[PDB]
């Protein structure tokens, strides 16, 4: 179950807790395109946010 | 005489410099360094570690074991036992059972190599290492299947949890196989290495220094002659009231209490009165309110009463120091002041007494100054002031160190006495000086020290002594002969009735309090009227010269307000009853439908905590059909060869067994217990099954969907029993189990679990537990227990859970059946073992270790 | 404001270089949120339960 009212049928999760064996996890995701080049969009969108855990 | 006088300097200055430098050359700090010597053999030695984490675990297993490895097995060396209760998650192992020799540390698998490379040609040495810079492998003469094959990890919390170097291969003696660790963490220490002699020198120095202080103070001389002196021995002054109140509070600090009252009422009360505070009023007052303070502090064990007794000891020795010219009670009082400061630092009271004896101690030391100087006189004072520095910093090192009745009544006697001594400026009755000294101590230990700083508030009743003498000084200062015979003592009567009403919640006879406040307000208007019209008329009755009779009401309203005893079932599979099967024919019954998720105490939680017991994770079916065809596991006392049992927790199960035998045989057979499980109606602190009565109601000793055996007692029987079971609940879960009672012949609690073998204490419940060899840890290596006597409702547990098996046999509670005894587990060994050889080792000494 | 104005693509990068059981992380693809101030979102008509500290 996701937090913050993120509906799980549209936002993906990854994670690295496991009881089988810990194996020095890492990942480098795909390129996400930042939204636009407007200056009025650069205000009132002052950050880029990943919802993380651990 | 100043011939043998320089011995005081040689004693005292050396004692001071030695006792201020006892924090030096830190302690021994032994280490283990296990080293794995036994002889050469299959010594599965157990040595658990309390802090679960050694450092520098180095293991040079030669690869001459992988030449001779039996398939479907192996485990060259481990650090917990093999299948031992989630050990492969918490401690190091290495095994193959295949072509898969690999070493696991904390399930962080390191350098899995096949059994075709390490076995044979070139490399026959693997030294794994788990030092502070990560846990590495070691395969030197193997390239790869860095070009070195040591594919370890540098993260440094892969140090294993050693409980003991477990089972190896079957052989006479391996070439090296040296595999061990440090088996300690530097946190404790034996004792000082060479400062036990400095500790023994500086205190012999201080006692010789005080001998020389006694010998120096000989200008007065005068050679005390009699002990228990003239002002003492007067047992006409009633000691019976204080010991009677102490006995009434009781039914070790009683000797402390009696030395408190014998010190107060014999060398404080004749001090601040020639015959006035020695009269029956102030002595009855002091003793009465001293009993009154000991009402809440005498029940709840605390280190409080010793602090007050020591503070009174400091004030009495400083008073006898001002009284004589002898400065030996001065240094003894500074010693006892530091002794009280050696306890937790809410004992500021004694150092406040030494502070309030500031002026007279400087007047006396100036009085002797014209004969002797700083080094003979002031130096053994400070040498006796630095003893308790040595006794507090001996066993430690300087690295590892770096409210309505008890105060308000004392304030309601404190506030009048200060104003009376301020206004009158010398009193006919009480002496001038040590009155003001007792003021100084009480008025300094009330606030700046313990209220302004705020050093560990609410140790309430620690004015057991000095508040007693304050109440005595109140009852001798508001005596009718020394005051103005006027409104003032009536205003004090109004105020004492006010504090008695405001103090006195959980109490009641006649209606609740502030009824004395109705006498306090009318006394206030009485006093007011007396100030207006100026009308001894009612002086002996309305003034009430005894201020301590309100105290009396306070005390009287405050007054008048197991490990030996249990059976245990040692031979818990023996002594069976015989009906003559199931009965005639079991119609509603099933040999199956038994515990699957109601297992032992019904923990089916997907992820339990470190607490468990083997039938938690013992398998779901033993697959050997017992006496009714029961292939399933059984309860504590599981004898699956000859146990005839029942259950129907798979509709409306109706069947019953045939009649069994009913046991001076019932003497030492206090109940008879049938080993059931599942839901049952029971007379508690369900379904229906009851042991009937031919020539009942279960006491419900445990939770019903556990394996509640029932304690339907023996003494319902006279000099035929069978369970009649009727489980009429057509749901597929709501049913019971059953087994015929065996012999309930048990043994004593503290006998069969003797006090010589080790027993695991609980988290807190260790009350009568003293009939046991408790769990103690010999400097990093701990002993294995055998008895886990623990509480009823709801990390050495995890250390025990690494290497041991666990279950809990049927307890009792000695004839109060219905009250759950708690638990007592005999933990059993996972494998054959050998107690810890424990190579001991010195030399971690340093100057700033921690 | 950390990323410059010519920056166009982002990609989350993680690591679990700690092999104990209590050391794990989780992620979620990055989002630039639609941010509204509290006074704009919560008016003065919807009754809130303020805690006593705030």
């Amino acid at each position: 179950p996701l937090p913050y009212g993120l509906d799980p049928k549209r936002v993906p999760v990854a994670g690295t807790y496991s009881t089988e064996a810990q194996q020095e996890s890492r990942l480098s995701s795909a390129w996400y395109e930042l939204p636009a080049r407007d200056e009025t969009e650069r205000a009132a969108h002052p950050l880029v946010v990943i919802t993380a855990a651990g | 005489v100043r011939i043998a006088r320089w011995v005081a300097t040689i004693a005292g200055l050396l004692g001071f410099v030695l006792s201020v430098s006892i924090p030096l050359l830190p302690v021994t700090q032994t280490t283990a360094t296990l080293n794995w010597p036994q002889q050469g053999r299959l010594d599965n030695v157990t040595a658990p570690l309390i802090s679960q984490a050694p450092l520098e675990l180095t293991a040079t297993v030669p690869c001459s074991v992988v030449r001779d490895l039996p398939p479907e097995g192996g485990l060259v060396f481990g650090t917990a036992p093999a299948e031992g209760r989630d050990a492969a998650l918490n401690a190091m192992l290495v095994n193959v059972t295949e072509t898969r020799v690999d070493v696991i540390v904390r399930n962080v698998v390191v350098a899995s190599v096949n059994r075709d490379r390490v076995a044979g040609p070139d490399c026959q040495r693997i030294e794994i290492t788990s030092n502070l810079d990560g846990t590495y492998a070691d395969f030197v003469g193997l390239t790869q299947i860095g070009k070195l094959q040591r594919t370890g990890y540098p993260d440094p919390n892969l140090r294993p949890a050693i409980v003991g170097v477990f089972t190896d291969l079957t052989g006479p003696a391996p070439q090296g196989l040296s595999v061990s660790a440090e088996i300690d963490t530097r946190f404790t220490t034996h004792p000082t290495a060479l400062k036990l002699a400095a500790m023994l020198l500086a205190i012999v120095s201080t006692v010789i220094a005080l001998l020389a202080l006694w010998r120096l103070d000989r200008l007065d001389g005068r050679r005390m002659h009699r002990l228990i002196p003239t002002r003492w021995r007067t047992v006409t002054a009633v000691d019976g009231v204080v010991v009677g109140g102490m006995a009434i509070w009781y039914v070790p600090d009683l000797i402390c209490a009696l030395i408190c009252w014998l010190l107060l009422s014999r060398e404080v009360l004749p001090r601040l009165g020639p015959a006035v505070a020695g009269s029956r009023a102030a002595m009855w007052a002091a003793g009465l309110v001293l009993l009154g303070a000991w009402m809440p502090f005498n029940n709840g064990l605390r280190p409080e009463g010793q602090i007050a007794t020591g503070a009174l000891i400091t004030y009495v020795l400083i008073e006898r120091a001002v009284t004589s010219g002898r400065l030996t009670p001065a240094a003894l009082a500074i010693t006892t002041a530091a002794f009280t400061l050696g306890i937790q630092p809410t004992g500021l009271i004694a150092v406040a007494a030494l502070l309030a004896g500031g002026r007279p101690i400087l007047r006396i030391v100036m009085r002797r100054r014209r004969l002797v100087g700083t080094w003979p006189l002031i130096a053994p004072l400070l040498a006796a002031g630095t003893v308790i520095l040595a006794v507090v910093f001996a066993d430690q090192t300087i690295a590892t160190v770096l409210r309505r009745v008890a105060f308000v009544f004392t304030a309601m006697c404190l506030f009048p006495s200060l104003f009376m001594m301020l206004r009158r400026k010398h009193i006919a009755g009480v002496a001038r000086g040590p009155a003001w000294r007792l003021m100084g101590i009480i008025f300094a230990t009330m606030f700046f020290l313990m209220f302004t700083p705020t050093k560990w508030i609410h140790h309430f009743g620690l004015f057991a002594a000095v508040g007693g003498a304050m109440a005595a000084l109140a009852t001798v200062l508001v005596s009718p002969t020394v005051l103005r015979s006027a409104r003032n003592r009536m205003a004090f009567l109004s105020l004492v009735l006010f504090v008695l009403a405001f103090c006195f919640p959980k109490v009641g006879g006649v209606q609740i309090s502030a009824i004395f406040f109705a006498l306090s307000a009318i006394a206030a208007l009485w006093a007011f009227w007396l100030h207006l019209t100026r009308r001894s008329r009612v002086v002996d009755r309305l003034t009430a010269a005894p201020i301590p009779v309100a105290a009396g009401f306070m005390v009287v309203v405050m007054m008048a307000s197991l490990a030996d005893d249990v059976l245990v079932e040692p031979d818990s599979n023996a002594g069976f009853l015989t009906p003559l099967l199931g009965g005639e024919d079991p119609q509603g019954f099933s040999p199956d439908g038994v515990p699957d998720r109601i297992i032992a105490e019904a923990i089916r939680l997907n992820n339990p905590q470190p607490g468990t017991d083997y039938d938690w994770n013992r398998p779901i079916k033993l697959d050997e059909p017992g006496i009714n065809g029961s292939t399933v596991p059984l309860p504590y006392g599981l004898d699956p060869k000859r146990v005839p049992v029942a259950g129907t927790y798979s509709q409306e199960s109706r069947l019953s067994s045939a009649w069994y035998e009913l046991p001076t045989e019932r003497a030492a057979h206090p109940l008879v217990v049938i080993t059931a499980a599942g839901t049952i109606t029971g007379e508690s602190v369900g379904q229906t099954v009851d042991l009937e009565y031919a020539t009942v109601t279960p006491y419900d000793v445990g939770p019903t969907p556990s394996w509640r055996n029932l304690r339907y007692p023996r003494s319902e029987i006279p000099d035929a029993v069978r369970v009649v079971a009727e489980d009429l609940s057509l749901s597929q879960g709501d049913w019971i189990a059953v087994t015929p009672p065996r012999v309930p012949e048990l043994q004593s609690v503290q006998e069969y679990v003797g006090s010589d073998q080790p027993v695991l204490m609980d988290w807190a419940v260790g009350l009568a537990f003293p009939c046991q060899q408790p769990m103690l840890h010999a400097n990093g290596v701990t002993e294995v227990p055998k008895f886990r006597i623990s509480p009823d409702y709801y990390g050495l547990l995890g250390i025990t859970d690494l290497l041991l098996r666990a279950s809990v046999m049927s307890t009792y509670l000695s004839q109060d059946w219905g009250q759950d005894w708690g638990s007592l587990r005999k933990f059993d060994t996972v494998v054959e073992a050998t107690p810890a050889e424990l190579d001991f080792g010195s030399q971690t000494h340093s100057g700033l270790y921690s | 404001s950390e990323i410059p104005d010519d920056a166009v693509a982002v990609r989350v990068v993680a690591e679990d270089l700690s092999l104990s059981q209590g050391d794990w992380i989780a992620v979620t693809p990055p989002r630039v949120p639609e941010l509204q101030s509290v006074q704009e979102y919560v008016g003065s008509d919807q009754p809130v339960l303020m805690d006593w500290a705030v």
